[PDB]
Parts: C-alpha cells; sequence; structure tokens
C-alpha cells in the first residue's frame, strides 16, 4: 500500500506523488542516490542519540 | 519522571533545562538547532529572568560537558492562557549557538502528515526530564528518560476533569505507577522511528502523578509545526 506498506521502504518521511512512492528526509540528512536512505551530513545529526 | 530509567550517556542528548537565578531548574525543553529550544508556554510564567543548560544529566556536580546559554527572544504562542492551557507552547531563540557533542544533540521535527499518519500512530513514545520522581518529593538531580504509551483519544478526554482540545494530546498509564511529575513540564516527548528521534510533544500537564486513572497531557507538536518553523525564521 505505498507508504502504507513499511514507511514504503523510506528511511524517514514518506509522501505519495502521482500514486508512487517519494522519500523525504529531516533537515541535516540528504537523500541517498537509491532515494531512500537518510545521508547525516554533520557529525551530530538531529534524531540520533550520541552514542561515540 | 516517576518510575522510568535515568538516561545512560548519550541516550536523551536534546534535553534542555531551564535554570532560574539561583541555578536550579524548574522546566524542561527540547533542542530543535543550534540556536532554538522547544518548550512549554506555561513555563515562562514559573520565572523572571532565566538561562537554559543543555549536555547535564546529573545536577549535583559540574560532569564538565554541560553548558550555560541565555536567551535572546522568547517566542510565546499569543493564544495561550492558564485558563485552559491551550497552546502551552513557546520558542526560544538563544544568544549564543549550541555546540553539538556527546549528550548535546537536536531532535527532528517531522512533517505533519508523516508524523501524524506513522509517529503518533506508534505505540509508545519517549518522555524525559529532571522532574519530581514521586508525586511528594524535590526535583531529581538525575536525568530520566520513561516510555509511555500513547493514549486513546477518546478514552483519555473521558478520563479529564479539564478539555482535551486538539492541541493536545495522552500518554501514560491508566493504573501502572509510571508517569511524568512535576518539573518536567517543557521538557520532550520523542518518538522513534528506525533508530531515528522525532520530536512529538512537550510535557503540559496532569491532574497529578501516576495516579489511577489519569494521563500525561502533552502539546501535540504536529498541530504547530508551521508556527514552529515561522518562529525559527522570526
Ligand atoms: O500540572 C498541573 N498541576 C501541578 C500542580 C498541582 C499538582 C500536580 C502538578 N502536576 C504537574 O506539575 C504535572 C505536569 C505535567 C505532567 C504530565 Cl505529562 C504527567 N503528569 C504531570 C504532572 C496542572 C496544570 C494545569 C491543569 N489545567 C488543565 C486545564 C485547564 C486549567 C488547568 O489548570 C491541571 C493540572
Amino acid at each position: 500500500k505505498l507508504c502504507s506498506l513499511d514507511n514504503g521502504d523510506c528511511d524517514q518521511f514518506c509522501h505519495e506523488e502521482q500514486n508512487s512512492v517519494v522519500c523525504s528526509c529531516a533537515r541535516g540528512y540528504t537523500l541517498a542516490d537509491n532515494g531512500k536512505a537518510c545521508i547525516p551530513t554533520g557529525p551530530y545529526p538531529c534524531g540520533k542519540q550520541t552514542l561515540e | 519522571i516517576v518510575g522510568g530509567q535515568e538516561c545512560k550517556d548519550g541516550e536523551c542528548p536534546w534535553q534542555a533545562l531551564l535554570i532560574n537565578e539561583e541555578n536550579e531548574g524548574f522546566c524542561g525543553g527540547t533542542i530543535l538547532s543550534e540556536f532554538y529550544i522547544l518548550t512549554a508556554a506555561h513555563c515562562l510564567y514559573q520565572a523572571k529572568r532565566f538561562k537554559v543548560r543543555v549536555g547535564d544529566r546529573n545536577t549535583e556536580q559540574e560532569e564538565g560537558g554541560e553548558a550555560v546559554h541565555e536567551v535572546e527572544v522568547v517566542i510565546k504562542h499569543n493564544r495561550f492562557t492558564k485558563e485552559t492551557y491551550d497552546f502551552d507552547i513557546a520558542v526560544l531563540r538563544l544568544k549564543t549557538p549550541i555546540t553539538f557533542r556527546m549528550n548535546v544533540a537536536p531532535a527532528c521535527l517531522p512533517e505533519r502528515d508523516w508524523a501524524e499518519s506513522t509517529l503518533m500512530t506508534q505505540k509508545t513514545g519517549i518522555v524525559s526530564g529532571f522532574g519530581r520522581t514521586h508525586e511528594k518529593g524535590r526535583q531529581s538531580t538525575r536525568l530520566k528518560m520513561l516510555e509511555v504509551p500513547y493514549v486513546d483519544r477518546n478514552s483519555c478526554k473521558l478520563s479529564s476533569s479539564f478539555i482535551i482540545t486538539q492541541n493536545m494530546f495522552c500518554a501514560g498509564y491508566d493504573t501502572k505507577q509510571e508517569d511524568a511529575c512535576q518539573g518536567d513540564s517543557g521538557g520532550p516527548h520523542v518518538t522513534r522511528f528506525k533508530d531515528t528521534y522525532f520530536v512529538t510533544g512537550i510535557v503540559s500537564w496532569g491532574e497529578g502523578c501516576a495516579r489511577k486513572g489519569k494521563y500525561g497531557i502533552y502539546t501535540k507538536v504536529t498541530a504547530f509545526l508551521k508556527w514552529i518553523d515561522r518562529s525559527m525564521k522570526t
């Protein structure tokens, strides 16, 4: 069911544009070439516990 | 926080603490970015002049990784009133930017629709703070976190002695002795999704703490995302 099915395989935000899954990300993350994964840009991306 | 567990190293990096002139925490906050803190509007009444401390886990001794920040601008939601406690939300613009490190990191802001469809429909969320660990007691010196179940909308309105507006939501336990408590207000309510935590609520209020038949009342962040966006730009 697109986004209704396991968040449409998106790491973060999942939308439906023209009846198809569209993944997006929060600030500080870039959408990966696969258009599904979110790649953090810095050492302290939002929403991640600091476990160093 | 009554019950729950103390936040181990780096587990709750987005927690913020509002400290008055006497360096004591009276409310919590959520780090949104290097310049902004999210909190409850009702907290702005609890003090005359306050600062924001980040990266602390033990109030007693100065650990070494904490930092105090002065507030440059206080953005209080104009529709708030102690009469209803509706619109219990405020944004703080800090004078100097927060430097991220261990125990100091922002929580992600979700997009309205997705958040409602994917985060709010989750079984649980996490609340944290330095509030009382018992209904009758002092403010905890250790930062604690607690997993609280999302509570049925209809079910919670029945349990409340006050009108639950659409800008509010319930989380917690009907009987089980685990709940937020006094002092945890303004603090973070975050929902985990694939090892990433999004801010979903703000500790607003509760009829006591952990009482049977009662729940914790949080401000629904999805209802103010736009307001939050405008507040972070102005
Ligand atoms: O917080 C209140 N009372 C406080 C003072 C009396 C003793 C209990 C104390 N509890 C807290 O500090 C507290 C804060 C957050 C949470 C969460 Cl989450 C879970 N447990 C708690 C407990 C309080 C404030 C406003 C309303 N109220 C609601 C609508 C309209 C008018 C109105 O006054 C009711 C209760």
